């Protein structure tokens, strides 16, 4: 694998009107999915990392602003990096996105970590834009390939013992942290149970415990499931993504549980900014936004009715 | 309970890209035939082709056709 090559063609069209494509060869994306594979497998399924690190949420294809979430945050291995899933579909560039995160796992391996979003399996990303764009680039064989990279991603994150991350949320099914340690991979996303709801779940403020979800896949959790949870963890936070928020993150329950969306005026339909969340050395938190001068909500489009 | 996070009071900002992010939406172009056929192209290629470790086979998402 030219792994040196790959990064610097994929980081030569900063300079570039956005949208221009990288031409990567067919075989030099299976490199980057098999041998990212073979680390993801390698490394736990619940990560355990420390501080310092950049946490980001979901990106969406949105190729131009995540080479400028990396300007703005520092690119690897500058600062460490943390993703919360959501890199493919509903974006112009979802294969160069895709592509830049696994080179660069690939050569950071411990300073660049990637979590499993709801977007990174096959029946979502083959209706909502990732499918379409491997085969007009390449071919159906090639999402086949990228599938059985995503089936073997990490699903969450425990940073310092302190900050929990998914990229939905809590869930009933979660009693034990080795309840996450169990699951064996490669996996697919189940319609529900406890894989399903750590991708899907959503915060409501003005549901009590546990509620159905709009999305018609796993649950609502209210406020009160947020502190018994940190409470029986001893953690502090729980850190998340998949809803789109105005200012890029937005805290719920009284700070114990943050969003972080990090793809800016999403789609062309939102005027949202985008943030990441950076966590020092002695777990002081901050945000860094950039910001443009349920429609949003991906659901159960495919089995509705 | 004592707790160690802290969260700064100052935020960074700065400005997003100038482009035109709008993209395509080919969900939006589905007939209930397509979708048929969506269904059964997924569960042929989980059923033959995905792996999956034997301890997750529970997990694997099939389509009612
Ligand atoms: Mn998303
Ligand atoms: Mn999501």
């Amino acid at each position: 694998l030219n792994l040196d090559s790959i990064i610097g063609r994929l980081l030569e069209v900063q300079g570039s009107r956005p949208g221009k494509n990288v031409q990567l060869t067919e075989n030099e994306i299976r490199g980057l999915c098999l041998k990212s594979r073979e680390i993801f497998l390698s490394q736990p399924i619940l990560l355990e990392l420390e501080a310092p690190l950049k946490i980001c949420g979901d990106i969406h294809g949105q190729y131009y602003d995540l080479l400028r979430l990396f300007e703005y945050g520092g690119f690897p291995p500058e600062s460490n990096y943390l993703f919360l899933g959501d890199y493919v579909d509903r974006g112009k560039q979802s294969l160069e996105t895709i592509c830049l995160l696994l080179a660069y796992k690939i050569k950071y391996p411990e300073n660049f970590f990637l979590l499993r979003g709801n977007h990174e399996c096959a029946s979502i990303n083959r209706i909502y834009g990732f499918y379409d764009e491997c085969k007009r680039r390449y071919n159906i064989k090639l999402w086949k390939t990228f599938t059985d990279c995503f089936n073997c991603l990490p699903i969450a994150a425990i940073v310092d013992e302190k900050i929990f991350c998914c990229h939905g949320g809590l869930s009933p099914d979660l009693q034990s942290m080795e309840q996450i340690r169990r699951i064996m991979r490669p996996t697919d996303v189940p319609d529900q149970g406890l894989l399903c709801d750590l991708l899907w779940s959503d915060p409501d403020k003005d549901v009590q415990g546990w509620g159905e979800n709009d999305r018609g896949v796993s649950f609502t959790f209210g406020a009160e499931v947020v502190a018994k949870f940190l409470h029986k963890h001893d953690l502090d936070l729980i850190c998340r993504a998949h809803q789109v928020v105005e200012d890029g993150y937005e805290f719920f329950a009284k700070r114990q549980l943050v969003t972080l969306f990090s793809a800016p005026n999403y789609c062309g339909e939102f005027d949202n900014a985008g943030a990441m969340m950076s966590v020092d050395e002695t777990l002081m938190c901050s945000f860094q936004i950039l910001k443009p001068a349920k429609s949003s909500e991906t659901g159960n489009l495919l089995d509705k009715d | 309970r004592k707790i160690l996070i802290r969260f700064s009071d100052y935020v960074e900002v700065a400005d997003a890209q100038d482009y035109d992010r709008r993209a395509d939406k080919p969900w939006t172009r589905l007939t209930a035939a397509d979708k048929a056929a969506i269904r059964k192209e997924l569960n042929e290629f989980k059923s033959t082709e995905m792996e999956v470790h034997e301890l997750s086979r529970h997990l694997t998402r099939f389509h009612r056709p």
